[PDB]
Order: structure tokens, then sequence, then C-alpha cells
């Protein structure tokens, strides 16, 4: 789901 | 696709009750991924609630949002002034997002008779050549109302259209206008010309004429 | 804060293509799905598409593929929408919406919803020709007077493209008055009506006017209305 990928790279962007 | 169904397409109620609005979708929502909108006559939409039951902060807590899989439904526990105005369900549990057709919540009022009055093209219109006759069906609830143009008892098809205001946010009427095109002859070639009117509110069509001449 | 800004209304004709720009000014835009929604005239709300600045990660809706294209500058926090082969079925409010982050932004988790819209862009398409609109009287008689009542009114008609605005002795009659939506008449061209209720007793003793607006166009127009 499309709608799902900001979770994704905010998810990555916090453990840096 | 998903399709959602949203019901009814319109509901009637008075401030201060409880409004559930109804969302259905043809195939199972994924993770609850279902959310409602809020959108006055002139503005843009805004959001009401998302994941079928979370309210962003900001908004009221007259709202609220329930349901699971297929079904869901929207809640306001205590319906003010501003919340009369068009809701809309979505869906985003798959890359295709998809719109419900939108939910209209009108004022409940009593049932109002349309006042009716009749408009001659003008002077000034004639002398472009085409000549149009409005009929006005003023301050009347509910929405649903029949317009029928007549010249010289004729009945009118196809060279008449009509458009109808938005609920009156002081007393909560509709009006509407009836709007008869014709070429300046044969406005010419005929001498009499009426709308006839058909609303819950009467028993008999009320009936508006004039001929050419008066004023 | 996040506010999204678009580009002004369009006119465009069958065949062409249009670019609607939206501006983000006050979060984060590359880590935020920005989506274009529109609403044609009379009707609901429509998804098209949407982009992830980020690595410009697509999702156009089946019904536009060929026809559309979405970017973002992440040098000007901008984002485009493309559309090609436009037809006048694609008449309608455009607008930009950014998904929401449990905040309430406060740039945090991302909610896949739309908390953030533009104000709006309106596209029309047509093979119709900017033009100001005749307005003629809608002349008081005794067929649209009735006790202490009488309706009297402007129409305003064969105008192109949206929208006029209406008012009545420069804004000194306000209550009793509708102006109805317009409706497209069959030339391609828009027409309306505004009509209000007064005083029959006030119609020797008053002169009503209204003032017509047509931005598209240029045109400023005020009617003299008076009875028939």
């Amino acid at each position: 789901n499309w709608f799902n990928i900001t979770n994704x790279l905010w998810l990555i962007x916090k453990k840096k | 696709e998903i399709v959602l169904t949203q019901s009814p397409g319109t509901q009637s109620l008075s401030p201060g009750e409880r409004a559930t609005l109804s969302c259905r979708a043809s195939q199972s929502v994924g993770n609850n991924k279902l959310a409602w909108y809020q959108q006055r006559p002139g503005q843009a939409p805004r959001l009401l609630i998302y994941g079928a039951s979370s309210r962003p902060s900001g908004v009221a807590d007259r709202f609220s949002g329930s349901g699971s899989g297929t079904d869901f439904t929207l809640t306001i526990s205590r319906l003010e002034p501003e919340d009369f105005a068009v809701y809309y369900c979505q869906q985003y549990g798959q890359s295709l997002s998809t719109f419900g057709q939108g939910t209209k919540v009108e004022v409940k009022r009593t049932v109002a008779a349309p006042s009716v009055f009749i408009f001659p093209p003008s002077d000034e219109q004639l002398k472009s050549g085409t000549a149009s006759v409005v009929c006005l069906l003023n301050n009347f609830y509910p929405r649903e109302a029949k317009v029928q143009w007549k010249v010289d008892n004729a009945l009118q098809s196809g060279n008449s259209q009509e458009s109808v205001t938005e609920q009156d946010s002081k007393d909560s009427t509709y009006s509407l206008s009836s709007t008869l095109t014709l070429s300046k002859a044969d406005y010419e070639k005929h001498k009499v010309y009426a709308c006839e009117v058909t609303h819950q509110g009467l028993s008999s069509p009320v009936t508006k004429s004039f001929n050419r001449g008066e004023c | 804060q996040v506010q999204l800004v678009q580009s002004g209304a369009e006119v465009k004709r069958p065949g062409s293509s249009v670019t609607v720009s939206c501006k983000a000014s006050g979060g984060s835009f590359s880590t935020y799905a920005l989506s274009w929604v529109r609403q044609a005239p009379g009707r609901g709300l429509e998804w098209m598409g949407g982009v992830i600045p980020l690595l410009t990660i697509t999702n156009y809706a089946p019904r536009f593929q060929g026809r559309i294209t979405i970017t973002a500058d992440r040098s000007t926090s901008t984002a485009y929408l493309e559309l090609n082969s436009l037809r006048p079925e694609d008449t309608a409010v455009y607008y930009c919406a950014r998904e929401g982050t449990t905040g309430w932004g406060w740039l945090g988790k991302p909610i896949g919803a739309f908390a953030h819209w533009g104000q709006g862009t309106l596209v029309t398409v047509s093979s119709a020709s900017t033009k100001g609109p005749s307005v003629f009287p809608l002349a008081p008689s005794s067929k649209s007077t009735s006790g202490g009542t009488a309706a009297l009114g402007c129409l305003v008609k064969d105008y192109f493209p949206e929208p006029v605005t209406v008012s009545w002795n420069s804004g000194a009659l306000t209550s009793g008055v509708h102006t109805f939506p317009a409706v497209l008449q069959s030339s391609g061209l828009y027409s309306l009506s505004s009509v209000v209720t007064v005083p029959s007793s006030s119609l020797g003793t008053q002169t009503y006017i209204c003032n017509v607006n047509h931005k598209p166009s240029n045109t400023k127009v005020d009617k003299k209305v008076e009875p028939k």
C-alpha cells in the first residue's frame, strides 16, 4: 500500500 | 477497486440532535484505513476522523468514528449549526484510494410552500433576439419541487433550466429559479405564458401566468 | 503550520495540457505524501494520484494513467499536477492535499489521511470564449408582487467562464437576496439570476441596482431595475 510508505521512511529517519 | 457507498443521500435533522452517517465498502478496508471529511459550501474539505476512529487534535469532541472491515459509521453527538454540511468517506487501505459520493446533512424545519413570482423578458433582451422568461419559487421546504412551463396551454419540454440555492442559513428554506428561453418570435407568436408548480406543501398546483402587455 | 497554496484559475481548450502547482510551507516536504483530488461541479471528491517527493514515488489512479504526471521540486517545496488530453469533463476544482501527522503538526508520524488542503484551483475546459455577461432586469410587476412583498432581480446571462458575483445597491441590500448557482447553457456559456424581495410600498421611493462582477473578463456592470 503506497499510503504506508512514509511510515517506513519516518521509522528509518527516527532510528537515523 | 473498492467502492464506498454512503447512506442515506441526505439526512434531515434539527440542531442538538444526533447524527449517524453510514459508509459501506464493496470489500474489506485494510487496517481500517478509512477517513471522514466535512465540506462546508464554498470551502476545501476538512479531515475529521482517520483510521476509522482516530480524531485529530483541534477537531471537536462531537465527532467520533467507529466500525471495521466493511461497515463504517460517523457520529455527531450534538449538531451545532456549523455541522450542517456535506460529509465524505475515503478508504486508503490500498494504493487506489477512493471516496464515497457524499452525504448531505440538512436542517429539518417545518414544511413551507413556495411563493411563486413570474418575470417576462425585458425589452432590452428582446432587442437582441432572444427571450428568457423567469419563474421564481421563493423560500420553500423541503427541496423537492416540480416546475412545468406552459405556453398558450401547451406544455414545454427541453427549453428550460432550473437552479436551486443552498439551504438558507437564517430560515433554513430553499429557493429555485426556472428559466424558459425562446427566440424573440416565437415569443411573439404566442400570448400567455405560465409556470405551474408542485410541492409537498400544497394540495393543488400553483400556477403563475401573464399575458404579453402587463406590467 | 504547514500551509498549501495553489496556483490561480485556468481556462483550457479540449486537447491541451494544464499544470497546477502547490506550494507547501511550514513543515517537512520530502518525507510526507502529497495527493491531488478534484471535484467536478455539483459532484463529490475524487482522488487522482499522489507523490512522495523523497524519491519521486508516484501513484496514479488507473483511469488517469497516460494523461497524468505528478512531480515535486524538493528545492522549492512545490508539487505539480500535469493533465493532458484535457476534455470538458475535466472541468473541476483541483485540490492538493498533504497527509496529516500525529502532532498535530509538529512534524511526526504520518497518518495517511489528508489533514492539509490547498485553497483549490478552478480549471475550466471548454471551446467557449471568455466573455462578460449581458445583464437584463427582472422587473417587478403585478405578477411578481403580492401583499406587502415584491420580487425583483437581474438575469446574468451568456458569460464564460465562472465565476460571477452579484450584489445589490452596492451592498446596501443584503437580506432577501438569493443568487442562484450558475447553469451551463447549450451554447457553452453560463447563466444565472439574482433576486431579492422588497416592500412593494418602496417601489416608488427607491431605486434598485444590481452590481455584477465577472473578474475573468474584466467586467463590472450595474443594472437599474425598475417596475414594469
